[PDB]
Formats: structure tokens, C-alpha cells, sequence
């Protein structure tokens, strides 16, 4: 009933010496439903893991080893933006209009595509930011040292702010490097909770206004992804033992809820969903389509599997990318009306100036009159109708 | 056979003389409506040639001498061209001429407006099927333009234009929705549209003239959207140029009226307020291209800044052709300037700065214009705000400020809390969730003054006044959108008292989802007790007994 | 210190001349609003100073020869009314008179019109205070409404009315608005009231002039509220004995009417159906007085039955002053025989039986007419629905049939499936919840037709339709509403299908607190995943997805 | 300023030899806050249990032995009319204006005060008809006969009408006579319940729309009176071994809900919240107030004691009465729209008419003019003096 789409990025060289596909091509973006397809290819980049984001307008793409992010204008098929940047990039993500880049230093970077500010902060971490999510309200960077800083967006994006920004919290139970981060599509206080994982074999369900812990949970391999479920009752989360698992939280046995047990006490899970041949190999990213009954992993031998998480049927490849499939992003099949469209992005660039916003205005009737209905209404309004001939029949 | 309504249309066209014909006239669209069918059909049936008779009697009394025959004919052609399609939008290439005949020939003025507007349906139903276009679109819009140019062109000075400032406001209108379409077009036109409404954009009290509302809005729209008729791309370039010359004219216009006044604004932006004369009243604008019809007067000047200020709002209430760049540190900057200076407490003169050498007449008026400009000034930030959303954030605490400063200043009048709490529903969906201590500080007063008119309408301190409705759209944001941590009891207590006696179902169940904390960290009991005997069927009840489902 | 407000009241009338006064008032009506004060001020200080030469130049103004210092002296008086309270309430008795004065003489008709709107608020201001009533409301009150009733009385049979019909709707909304408060001292202008009313309560095409909707209205709910002026309290005899002879007048409107169809309908109340002439144009009326104006012709009589219809609606849309004899029973007759005739499909002229001696022009009229006549039924049922809430319980099956029966026969026309929308909420919201198999699945065409709607309008079959806007308000209860077991899986597939396309929340809310029930007993899954991806920060959704999951 | 109301109906002869009591006053009107103080009398009634019906224009009052009702009214404070049954009266409660009536042989009289209409239902039970609840969509009443039938009241209530009326459904796992039926308010098909507590010392939970038990509690003692919470939270019961009893659907150990057991699981509560001496009786009847925060019960001896929950275990007296409390009814604070006023009331009659309805029609101000700005704006509207001015400077 939805057309379903998708875009994949590949890193690293080519395994196969002879392939039909290009050797050059970096990005592709095909239609998942009703048939698979390559829809369009974006020619230049090596994009690590997460290091891709995805507009209605443009697609954003780190570097390998670079301080570069290859900008490509899904409205117009080619590449718009080499935009450099001061520090190397492990991370990014897109909110709004603002690329969220954390960097190899332990910085966090702010970039808004409309305006051209870049905001830096100061060096909070003492390793690279390995993962990072964004909240309508809050950033949530997660990097090597065990630590998971919070930060709220309006202070860090403040126009005038020269003061060092700091973060709010700092969840930091975990005993080795973070791999990954998930958030709820929640933003209050109380109905909240972002999910960690960590190179300790640990997932901590947190509360990332509060700081408290309150679920632990043990898999046998320390996880590289999870993606949570659109009705955020299932975390799928790939492991090194090439496996994939699925936690269910409000499930027989609530994790979070009034019949859970106390934070404290750790659930271990150790029933896979799904598992994956050595010469596959483990899946290096995770998503999940709009319905949620479907969902595809990117492995780095550059197969895609499509698995029925549903019918539990087993996993079939889509195409083979001859390269390591690093990053797999979903296109919502619904479209959102925005106010103003980013035709065009402005590079960073630190000057004296007045704070400019560049962007287009779409026509969306912010203003109405009597004139509007007789226009838009079949024939015209029955008052309007009356009101004319008893104007034309006064003298 | 044929259709009933068709047969009723044509035995009434038939019997009917051409005199009371208006007066039948809303029958005889309502089962042209009716009839879609036979009309979109393309073209011998009972149907064809009763449609060909038809299409002739529309031809005969657009082309007839009788008024009344023509403004029977225009609402049929503005029916046909709704229900019709394809083969009414390609047969409809006479009407167009005659519509523009009806348009040269001494009408009267609600036929001309109705000619007007169909004339506008054609033009916008012709845009999109693109031979159409050039087939009859392109020679006859010229025409077109030209008869309502020519209506709306001021004769001379002592001269007074004959159409009314409402038939004006339908020409600027019309012109408002063909120049999105057609640029080129209207590109050598635009010259005579800017001298045309240039008196008003910012009408003052120094006219003489009534200029109506909507005349101000439809000629600020269309002397935004001319834009899209700059040749070589000049879009973006005419856009930005003319919102700085409106900045400009802003600043221009508020030293004549804060004369009175020091002012400690320093711009961060690059504008110097220059020295103003202290003798005589203020005066401004001038008889240039480039300038506004002239002023005299404070409170001209007032509502010469309170209309230009409007027309910076219809700049984000308007569409752009290209992506253009928004000078919002130089509209921070006039706001600023502009909320700097604000209404007293009374008997409380001497506690801002004024001049010696002004009279206090001058003073007493520009005392009181000032909550115009405020009011202006806010709903400035609404419009800006409702444009950028999320990339409005960074504008956040600078517009917290302005509107806690406007609000504190003129607490006593209506329409300034009713913006305000519009602009605070508004900031508080944005960034309201992260505003630190000081800002939930700051704003408490304005809580309880949307509490207060609340409780006041509600009788536990009548008709719902706007005010009322505004802070009563407003106090579940109070819950939603407001850290509950940084919250005091009382005001807490007084939101929940205010929401159980009001009956906002909305803000009963914000108060029961977001509850408060108390320094133990022990949370309120909820208000659901009061919801579920209030509204016991519910959906705010309905979803809260999910767990039954099952 | 008096307010800079009043100050500037002062200075500006003072100085700015009268006949530039009227341009002048905007901005003296926001001071004088401003003025809450001294205005209010019982009564030496500048601010009482101030206000007694203020009130001088309003009553200076009042009794002036100019009709601008008149005009300027409404408006004043008007905003000294809403703002000063008790003390510009007990210090108008002068004003009452002057603005009675205004009326008489030959003033402009906006002057009378904000003259006639003080004078309303001005005596439904003195309602609060008992004494007021009695020095001041009674005695000039009889010279208020003899000027009003010498205004909109024709001055002869032969000579056109010379007030316009808007000027007369102002003055019937006003009597409107003082019958209800004044019965006793109005009682004897009741007899003016009901001749001067007369064409306007249904007019026809046949009456050759344009009445307008509003003062159509006005004059419909004037008449029932007349029953107040009834002496000995015979207000409920006189409004039962009213809404009965509507009835009849309907049913013998409809014998003209409906001439044309044989039918097959029987009463419960005992009417019978007359004889109607086969011969000749259809006609009815007289020039009797308790009568309405004659009309000629079958569209002429469709429109009189139409307005009688609506004026059955006034009779619901109005309060009474005593309980009152509602005859449900001969309503329910009136609305079944007029919802047993029915428009055909295409080609089922010939299946619904016909009157041999009618032609087939007056047939096509016919069968064009029906659709206002059930539209007008509908609208009827709705205000029933409305005024009586679970009352009309007893009348919801037979509701419900007359509407399916009203749309089958016209789903082609968008006004009938919006007025069948809005009726079908009322219905399913009043009692819904237990309606069985058989008028779930012939209610399963509305279903289709507004999910068709819907579709069709998010454009997954357009923009923003009347039509749209009552079927998505429809849609919730299609889930909240109706027996889930007695839907087919087909019809909610495409309920739920719907919602989803077209983002409607309630809706999909709905459908998540109704899982659907099959035979067999398998769960269908939840559309709950779409709702959370599309609405995720919503606070019912929030609470579905912490629920609904457990 | 908000003050809560109640009315108490007392039966049977004066058992205390008090002057200052008056024995021919069988109805008191009472505020229960901010203090106890009788605002008003009603004479001549001796009314049993679950025979007194309030609202807001009038109090209806079944007799004990005779087949009357005594019809007060609260707006002229007198007794309007004596209306005689054809049966006697067992139970009474009202739904809207309509009045459902539950006799010694088994029937239900739905009487509709304002059009004067009696419509009958066939003895389906063979007993007497002990207790009744209602919705705006159903009708369930509960007969010494261990069943309880659901009925659609817009089935029951037509016109022309003349099948025989038959119960949707019938709940028959009790085993001895209901005493007592309480309905949540919800009318949804999945979300809605009643509680039912009978002779055998047993209370269940229903879905009385799908006929599924849903939960089965066993108490001590049989229970007399019933309540739900207003926020449907907790019944509160009283027993014959003066006990009251608390149970709360969503506790640690929940009766209802996600977490709840199997429903062929019965419970067992033996924990009493508060007791009463034998010289004040057990609760004969029980009402909650509106916050939900108090509870007050009705005792044969005379006394009425009012419940804190959060507070005071133990009761506080408010007033003895001198008779048998046998109804005590709360009445909301705040004042409900209604379209209709009902002053008058038509009694029962049988004889051929056209149906007739009698109310006043309130003003609610459907009918909407541009005039009505005007009137209620302040001053005047911008665009209406502007357009006032342009005209009057028009010629």
C-alpha cells in the first residue's frame, strides 16, 4: 500500500576484482516496495558507520579518515558540497536543519546547513565520539571513555553564548566504549528512555533527563547496532557472534513498568531472533521499515538481508554492493510539510555578520479572505451570491 | 435522455427575461453544479445539442447589451469552469475577451469584482495544462492587466479615485495571484502596481483616507510577490534589498516618534540613531519612488511604524520565487530598539529618561502608542516564528524577553496578553521544555495573568473574550511544555485549580501525564478523579482506560 | 495625574475637527477602552475634570446638527457603556434619548445601524440593575421601538420599502434581542412586528426581491420569540399552536409539491391528503395576513417548503419562556412523508410511479427540487438531535433510515453527503453503540462513500472540502461508535487504511482502543506502529504506546 | 466557592422518642462541605433501599409498601406529584429524564418524565428485581433470581414499538441474589465493566457488552453496598459483619489489567479498611464524593458516618437522622448544561396521542449573527467600524 525507500552507503575498495556494479559509485538509494530496485546512485564517498543522514532535500556523508562531508542534492541527482571541517568526523546525524558531527577529538559540532554557523564545543570527552542522537531538545553523545554526555540543544545553539557549553548529565555506567544509541520518540520528563550499548556486552536503558539507570541487560557478544521498533516494544540488536536478537521490553515479562524488577537486578538475553553464515558475517547496521514488520542489515561483505520479523521466515538477499555496507537509512513513504525547503546550503565559515537563515518559503494560505473562498469554493458561497445582486440591484 | 437539472437550466434560460435573471441566478449555478457530467463531456444527442444551446446562451448574454444578462452570464461562466474541465477550460476562449469587455464597459462594481474573480479561476485552472497557456493565456492576460490598472490608476492629486478602496483590494488581489504564475508577463506591469499601492502599504491618520485591512494586506502581498517578476533571476536579490529598505524605514520612522525619549539601545547590527530636531511636531516620509506618502504627527508616526512593522510581517506570511537570505539579526535589532521602551507604572514619569525640551502632550501620546507598536512588534515574532520552527530556537531567549518586558509594561490591556500568550504558546512548543530556572522565573507573572483571565471568564475569580481563549489554548502548554522541576507549588496549585474550573479537559490530562514533584520527590495526587467525573466519555478518558483493553 | 489615554481623548476632541472625527474614532474608541478608571470613577481632581468635560462633548456631540459628531458620539457612548460600568450606565439617561433622536432624523444608515447596537447593549446592560429598568429602560424604551417599526414599515402597497432589507435584519435582531427582556412594555408592538415579518420568514421566487439569509434568519426567530409578549401567560399555547400551523402549512405546501408522485405514504397523526388540481401550474398562498405571501410555481413551492423547513428549525434553534408541547410525533410524520419521495437512479423515472396528467418539464423540476427539500429535512433532524440530546432516542431509528434512504438516493451531490455526515455523527455519538446487524450493513454505503471522500481529498484516491471536513470528523466514530463484531473485515480494513493516509489522529486512536473481532478469532494487528511514527510526541499516544504494548 | 451537596432518604418509624426530630420528614438536603448543615426538608416519604433518584430539577422517591412515587421538586422546594405504579416498587434510578423502575415480579417500567411514556418489559425474572445500573446505552438489572440481564435501551425505548422487549444478555455464574450492580462510566466495547456483588459473598467483574467474567472476589461476610471510585481505581463495599472493604484493581497484586491473573482465579480479601460498632449497624447504603477522597454510609440505626481514606480509618459521625438512612445520593458542585429544563413533569398515562415532548428550551445561543459581535465585543470590531465609516462617508 506505501512505497518504501532506502539509502545504503559502502565503504572501503571493492572485494570483487570483476562485478557489474561500478567500482566508483559510493551511495545507492533503491525502492523497497512493491519491488526491489535501484532507483538513483550518488558517485564519490566512503562513508563509515554511522556517518550518514538523509533529507528531503540532501544527503550528508562523512569521510573515511577525513574531515570532509560530501553533501549530494537529492533534488537535482549530483554532488552540491565538499564541506570541510576542523576536526575528522565519527560520527554525524541530521535534525531539522543542524548536522550534529561528533568528531575524532572528543568534540561536539554544530552545523546549521541554513545558516552557515558552526558551533564547536569544548573537549568534554578524552576519546573520539563514537555515537550520536538527537532529541527535539537534547544531544546525546556516547564515546570510548564509558561515557554518555547529555546536552541541551537551545543553550548550545544559543546566538550570542560565549560561554564554554557543558553537558547537563553524564551517564556513565558502562565499562568500555559505546557502540551504539537509541532514543524514544518520547521528550517528557517522566515517559522518556534512550538505550546504550557498549563493548562490555551491556545494553543500560536510562533516562536521559533524570539519569537514572533503569534496565541492565547482558547479551553474549557486545553489541555494534540496535534499532528500536516503531511501537517501542522490541530492541533488535546485532551482535559479534553474528546474530541478531530481539528484547522485548513490554513484553510476557516487563522490563520497564509496574510488574519489572528492581533496576539493579540484570536480564540477560540469550535467545536469538536470527543468525547469520561466518562467510556473511555480522550485520554491520540495523534498520527497520515504516510498518515494522520488516527489516533489513547491512553486511560487510555487501549483501543486504531483508528478514521477516513477523512471519519469522528466514532472511533472503537483495543485492550484492561488492562493498562493506556501512550505513542503511529508511525514507518515511509519507511526506511532512515544512515551512521553508533547503534549495541550497551555506558552508561553515567563521565571520563578522548578521545572522542570516537562508532558505525558500513555500505557499501554505498563511493568509485568508473573502475573496480566497469564492476562488477555492465550486461556483460561489450562497451569502457571497446575495450580497452581489443586492449590490447590482442598488442604484 | 437529457439531465433533469440541464433541462431546468435551459427551459428557465429560455423563459426567463434577461431583467430577472440575478434573481434566479443562484438556482440556475447550483444545478449547473449539480449537472458536472454532460459538461465535461467533449465534443447529435438530447444532451449535445442542449449543451450547444446552452454554450450559445452564455455567448449571447455575455455579448448582450443588458447588465443584468452579463452578470448572469459571469456567474455561469464562473460555474461552467468549475464543474466543466478540460472542454469547458479549451471552448472558454471568447469568455475570457468578453469577461475583459465586461471589465472595459460602465458595469456596475460586484459584477466587475465576480468578472474579476473568474477571471482569476480561468487564469489559475490555465495554468495548468501548458498549451492552453500560450493559446489564449499568454495574448489576454496583457488586457487583462491593463483594465484593472486602469481602474485602480489614481486620475490626479485633486482627483479622487472613483472605484472603491474594496474593488482596489479585489484588483490587488487578483494581481497577487497571477504574478506567482505569470512573471514575465506582469514584469513590464509592475512599474504602474508599485504607484498604485503605495499609499497603502502604511496608511496614516495625515491621509484623509480610509484604507481597509484588507487593501493593506493584498498590497503588502503584492508588492512582496512582484519579486518573482524580476528579470535575470533578481529575485532574491529585489527581496533582501527591499526588507533591509523596510528595516531602514523602521529605524527611520522611530527616531521621529522616540524623539521624547534617550534611547540606550546601541545597535549590534551597524545602524547610529542620528540626532533628531526637538521643535515642532515629528514628521516624516516624503514624494519619492522610494519613500512612503509623507506624515505629520506622533501618532502618524505610530501608525506609520505599526504599518511597516505589518508589512515585515507579510514578508513571512508570503511566499519567495527563490531561496533568499533573512536579515534576522537586523529584525532582532529594530525589535529590540522597539520593545526598549516600554509603559510605566503610575505616577512613575520621572523613571525614564525624557527630554527637557518636548512638550508633554507629545510625551502622554507616544506613552500610550507605544502598545501598538509592542502588539506589532509580537505579532512580527508569531509570523517569524510560525515560518522557522525549529530554526527559530537560537531567536528563543531574545523573544522571551521581549515579550515578558511588553507584557510587564502594559499588563492592563487585552490585546497585548492575548499576543503575548499566542507568542508564549508559540516559544513554549519550540524550546519551551529546556528553559532554565531563571526563565520559568520570569515567567510566572504571565502564568498567572493567563490564570487569572481564565478564572475571571470562568466566574471563580459571561462570554469568552479572545484573551481568554488565547490563555485558555495556552494552559496546557503551562503543563506540556514547562519544566516541572523549576516550578514553585503555587503556581502549580493555581494551573490545576484553573484547569479543574475551567474544564480543559486537554490541560486536565497535560496536569494527570506531567505531574509535579515536590522536594521529597514524593509526585501530587493526580486531578483524573475531577477529569473522569467531568468527561466520563471521553477520548482524554478513553485512552487513559487503555490498560483494560485486553 | 490623570491617564495619558484620557488626555488624548481630551486633546484630540478638543482639537481635530467634526467632520474628521468619524476617521478619528479607531483610535479614540482603543483610549476610551484604555480608560478603565476614572470612567468608572463615582463622583477637584484633573482625572474627574477630565471626565465630566468629556462627557460634555459627547453630549455636545449627541445634540450637535453634525451627523459626524453623531456618529463619533455612537461610538463614544458605545465604548463608555462597555468600559465604565454602573456610574456610565446611571449617567446615559440623555444619551438614550439622543441616540432615539439619531435614529429619527435623517441620518446616514451606518450611524442608525452602531445607534440601534448601543441601544441594544444598552438595555441589555440595564438588565443587571433593577431599578435601572424602571427609570430608564420603560419609558423610552415604546419611542425606541415605535421609531425602529416606523423605520422598516413600508410607507404603501404601492411604493418599494425605503430602508434596506440589512438595515431591516439589524433592527429585527434587536427587537429580537429585547423581546425576551421587555415582554410587557413590547406587548402592544407585536402586531407590527408579525406584518412587517411576513414576506421574510419563506421567500420565493415569485416575490421578486432578494431577502436576505441573515434577515431571513432574524425574522424567523423574532416570530417564535413574539410568543413572549403573549398575555396571561399564553406563551406556550400560542408557541405550540404556531410550530402546528408551520406543520400544516408544510403539508399542504407539499400537496402542491409533491402533486406530481402517487404516493404511499399514510399518517400517524391523521392527515389527510387534499385533492390537487390536475390542471394548471402548481400554486398555493393567499394574501391573508396569518397566512404567508402567495407563490407560483413548483420550484416557487419548493423554496416555500424549504423555508418552512429551516423556520421549523428556528423553532429549535430558539428558546421558550415556559415548557412547552413538542409534537415530536406529527414532526416525524412530516419529515417521513417528505423523505418517502425520492430522487431515482438513471432510467428509474419510469419505476417510480407518476401522476399520468403532469408533464415531464414539471416533473425534471420535481425531481430537481427534492434534493433541497431532504437536505433541509436533514438539517431539521440535526437541530431535533441537537436541542433534545438523548431524548431523540426514541426517534433514532427512524432518523437513521430517512438519512440512508435521503443519501442512496443523492450521494452525487457533496451538500447532501456533508449534511448526511453531520447527522450520521449526531446519530452514532446520541445512540451508536448498540444498533444491530441489519442497520450496521445498510449504513455500510455511508461508510464507503466518506472513506471514498477522504481519500479522495488527501488525494490517495484535491485540497480542503466541506465534505472532507465532516467525514474525517465522522471517521473516530466509526471505530468509537459502532459494533465492531457486525462490521465485515473488508469495510475495516479500509477504515483503518484510511486513517492512515490521511493522518487523521482521532481516528487512529480510535482504531487502536478498538481492536476488530472476526469469526474466526485471530487478532488483526493494531495500526499502532503508523500512529506512533507519525505522531510520536503526542500525550494519548504516548499513553496507547505504554498500554496498548503491555 | 464550591460546595458539595447530598441527599439522604430515611424509611420506617422513628426509633428514638426525640421532639426536636420531626417524624414526618422522610428527605434532607445536606452539605457535606465546607461543613454538615441541612439545607432543606422533604415530607411524607418512607423510601427503601436503592429507591431515591436526584437530579437537578427534581427528587423521585419510591414508597415502601405502596406502589407510589413521591415526585419533590428542588426548584419550588414542594412535593409536585404523586404518581401510582402498576406494580410494587422495588428498585428506582433515573437516566436522564427517563426513570427505570424495577418491580417485586420481575419487571422494568422505563417511564420518560417529560413525554409521559411507560414502556413495560416482559417478567424475565422470576423473582424480584433487587438492584439496577445505567448507561446512556444500557440497562443492567440484577433479581434475586442469581441473574442479571443487560438490555439496549434504544431497543427498549421506540416508538411503535410492539415486539416483545428481550435482554441481550444474561450473566448467570452467580449463585444467590445480586445485591448490588455498579457500571464504569465508559461505553466502549473493550474498555467498559461492571461490578456485582451477591448473596453468596462474592463480587464479579463483567464485561457485561461481550459477557466475559472477568475477575471473582470472595469476601467474608455477603455484601450489602457497593462503589466504584469515580477515577474507576478501587470498589469500595460494605459487609454484613459491619466491615468495609477496599479493592483496588491496580495494585501490586492487580485484579484487572496486564499484570492481572487468569479470570477462573479467584481472590480472596479478608483484609477489612475500617469497621463499625453494632450499636451504629452496618452500611446499609454507600455514596463517594466527588474528589473521591471521602466516602459517606448510611446506617438502619440512624447515623451517617463519613470516611476519610487518606485520614482516618475509624468514622466521624456527622448526624443522626432518627431513622433508617436507607439512601444517601451526592450531587455534583458544578453546574451542567443542559438544552432542556425540565419544570414540570407529565405523569404516566395509557391512551392513543401524537408523542409529545415537554421542556423549556434554555438559551444556549445556537443561532450566530455578525451582529452579535457587535454586541458582545468591547467597543466595537475594527473591521465593522471601518466598514461603518467607509459607508457613512460613501454617499
Amino acid at each position: 500500500m506505501l512505497t518504501e525507500e532506502f539509502v545504503s552507503a559502502i565503504c572501503g575498495p571493492p572485494l570483487s576484482s570483476n562485478t557489474a556494479i561500478a567500482k566508483d559509485v559510493g551511495i545507492y538509494c533503491h525502492t523497497l516496495s512493491p519491488s526491489y530496485s535501484v532507483k538513483s546512485t550518488f558517485k564519490k564517498s566512503s562513508v563509515p558507520v554511522n556517518c550518514l543522514a538523509v533529507s528531503d532535500t540532501h544527503i550528508f556523508a562523512g569521510q573515511h579518515e577525513k574531515a570532509y562531508v560530501h553533501v549530494y542534492s537529492r533534488l537535482r541527482g549530483n554532488q552540491e558540497a565538499f564541506v570541510a571541517l576542523p576536526e575528522r568526523i565519527r560520527c554525524l546525524i541530521l535534525i531539522g536543519d543542524i548536522l550534529v558531527v561528533g568528531t575524532t577529538e572528543g568534540r561536539l559540532m554544530l552545523w546549521e546547513i541554513c545558516t552557515g554557523r558552526l558551533v564547536s564545543t569544548p573537549a568534554r570527552h578524552v576519546q573520539a565520539v563514537s555515537c550520536v542522537a538527537a532529541t527535539p531538545s537534547h544531544v546525546l553523545t556516547g564515546s570510548d571513555d564509558s561515557d554518555i554526555h547529555v546536552w541541551s540543544l537551545s543553550q548550545l545553539l544559543e546566538l550570542d553564548s560565549a560561554a564554554e557549553h557543558e553537558p547537563l548529565r553524564t551517564l556513565a555506567n558502562h565499562r568500555a566504549a559505546i557502540t551504539a544509541l537509541a532514543v524514544s520518540p518520547s521528550d517528557s520528563a517522566d515517559t522518556n528512555f534512550c538505550v546504550s550499548a557498549s563493548k562490555d556486552k551491556s545494553c543500560i536503558i536510562w533516562n536521559y533527563q533524570t539519569g537514572d539507570a533503569l534496565r541492565t541487560l547482558i547479551f553474549p557478544g557486545y553489541p555494534l547496532c540496535m534499532s528500536l521498533d516503531p511501537s517501542s516494544r522490541a530492541i533488535f540488536v546485532s551482535c559479534e557472534d553474528s546474530s541478531l536478537y530481539v528484547a522485548e521490553m513490554f513484553g510476557e515479562k516487563p522490563l520497564l513498568g509496574p510488574g519489572s524488577e528492581d533496576p539493579s537486578t540484570v536480564v540477560q538475553i540469550s535467545t536469538p531472533f536470527g543468525a547469520t553464515q561466518p562467510d556473511v558475517g555480522p550485520a554491520s547496521c540495523l534498520s527497520v521499515s515504516y510498518d515494522g514488520t520488516m527489516l533489513l542489515t547491512g553486511h560487510p561483505r555487501g549483501q543486504i538481508m531483508r528478514w521477516d520479523i513477523s512471519e519469522n521466515k528466514s532472511p533472503v538477499e537483495l543485492a550484492n554492493l561488492n562493498a562493506a555496507v556501512t550505513n542503511l537509512i529508511f525514507v518515511s513513504p509519507f511526506l511532512t510539510s515544512k515551512p521553508t525547503k533547503t534549495v541550497n546550503i551555506i558552508k561553515p565559515s567563521q565571520a563578522e555578520r548578521a545572522y542570516t537563515f537562508t532558505a525558500q518559503f513555500e505557499p501554505m494560505s498563511f493568509t485568508k479572505s473573502r475573496l480566497d473562498s469564492l476562488l477555492n469554493a465550486t461556483g460561489f458561497p450562497a451569502d457571497a451570491l446575495e450580497s452581489a445582486i443586492v449590490a447590482f440591484y442598488q442604484p | 435522455t437529457a439531465p433533469p437539472d440541464l433541462r431546468v437550466v435551459c427551459h428557465r434560460l429560455a423563459s426567463t427575461p434577461v431583467d430577472s435573471l440575478p434573481r434566479l441566478c443562484p438556482l440556475l449555478i447550483n444545478h449547473v453544479l449539480r449537472c458536472g457530467g454532460p459538461l465535461s463531456e467533449p465534443q447529435t444527442s438530447e444532451t449535445a445539442m442542449l449543451v450547444h444551446k446552452f454554450r450559445t446562451h452564455i455567448t449571447s448574454l455575455l455579448t448582450g447589451k443588458s447588465p443584468a444578462g452579463r452578470f448572469t452570464a459571469v456567474c455561469l461562466i464562473k460555474a461552467v469552469i468549475d464543474v466543466g474541465g478540460w472542454e469547458s477550460l479549451r471552448s472558454a476562449e471568447p469568455w475570457i475577451r468578453g469577461l475583459i469587455g465586461v471589465l472595459q464597459k460602465p458595469d456596475p462594481l460586484s459584477s466587475k469584482e465576480l468578472s474579476i474573480v473568474t477571471l482569476t479561476k480561468l487564469y489559475i485552472l490555465l495554468q495548468d495544462y501548458q498549451t492552453l497557456i500560450r493559446e489564449m493565456a499568454t495574448p489576454t492576460l496583457p488586457g487583462y492587466a491593463t483594465a484593472c490598472l486602469q481602474l485602480i490608476k489614481p486620475p490626479a492629486s485633486g482627483r479622487p479615485l472613483k472605484v472603491p478602496l474594496n474593488f482596489v483590494d479585489t484588483v490587488a488581489w487578483s494581481l497577487s495571484k497571477l504574478v506567482v504564475l505569470y512573471s514575465t508577463t506582469m514584469r513590464p506591469f509592475s512599474g504602474q502596481i508599485k504607484s498604485a499601492l503605495r499609499p497603502y502599504i502604511a496608511p496614516t491618520s495625515s491621509d484623509n483616507v480610509v484604507v481597509p485591512q484588507s487593501l493593506k494586506e493584498n498590497s503588502r502581498n503584492l508588492l512582496i510577490l512582484l519579486t518573482y517578476t524580476a528579470p535575470k533571476n533578481g529575485s532574491s536579490d529585489e527581496w533582501v534589498k527591499a526588507i533591509r529598505a523596510t528595516i531602514l524605514d523602521c529605524h527611520t520612522t522611530a527616531d521621529q516618534v522616540f524623539r521624547a525619549v534617550r534611547e540606550s539601545w546601541e545597535s549590534t547590527t551597524g545602524y547610529h540613531i542620528q540626532p533628531v530636531n526637538a521643535t515642532g511636531e515629528p514628521s516624516g516620509g516624503g514624494d519619492s519612488v522610494d519613500e512612503l506618502p509623507p506624515w505629520s504627527g506622533l501618532q502618524a508616526g505610530a501608525e506609520r511604524l505599526t504599518g511597516l512593522l505589518e508589512y515585515l510581517t507579510a514578508y513571512f506570511n508570503n511566499p519567495t520565487r527563490a531561496p533568499v537570505n533573512v536579515p534576522l539579526g537586523e529584525l532582532l535589532d529594530l525589535t529590540t530598539r522597539l520593545t526598549l521602551v516600554i509603559p510605566p507604572s503610575l505616577g512613575a514619569e520621572d523613571s525614564i529618561e525624557t527630554n527637557p525640551a518636548i512638550g508633554r502632550d507629545e510625551k502622554a501620546e507616544l506613552w500610550s502608542a507605544l502598545p501598538d507598536i509592542h502588539h506589532a512588534v509580537l505579532r512580527l515574532h508569531c509570523a517569524i516564528i510560525r515560518r522557522l520552527e525549529a530554526n527559530a530556537i537560537p531567536l528563543a531567549t531574545d523573544i522571551i524577553d521581549q515579550m515578558v518586558r511588553v507584557s510587564t509594561a502594559s499588563k492592563q490591556l487585552p490585546s497585548v496578553r492575548e499576543t503575548a500568550y499566542i507568542l508564549a504558546k508559540e516559544i513554549l512548543l519550540l524550546a519551551g521544555s529546556t528553559l532554565p530556572k531563571l526563565t520559568v522565573d520570569i515567567l510566572i507573572p504571565l502564568i498567572q495573568s493567563s490564570c487569572h483571565d481564565i478564572l475571571t471568564a470562568a466566574g471563580h475569580a459571561s462570554t469568552a473574550s479572545p484573551v481568554s481563549q488565547a490563555a485558555s489554548a495556552l494552559l496546557p502548554t503551562f503543563f506540556t511544555h514547562l519544566p516541572q522541576k523549576h516550578l514553585p507549588p503555587d503556581i502549580r496549585g493555581l494551573l490545576d485549580r484553573t484547569a479543574i474550573l475551567s474544564h480543559n479537559q486537554s490541560a486536565m490530562l497535560a496536569s494527570c501525564l506531567h505531574p509535579y514533584r515536590d522536594s521529597r520527590g514524593r509526585y501530587y495526587p493526580s486531578i483524573l478523579p475531577f477529569l473522569v467525573r467531568r468527561f466520563p466519555r471521553d477520548e482524554s478518558v478513553e485512552v487513559l482506560r487503555s490498560n483494560l483493553v485486553k
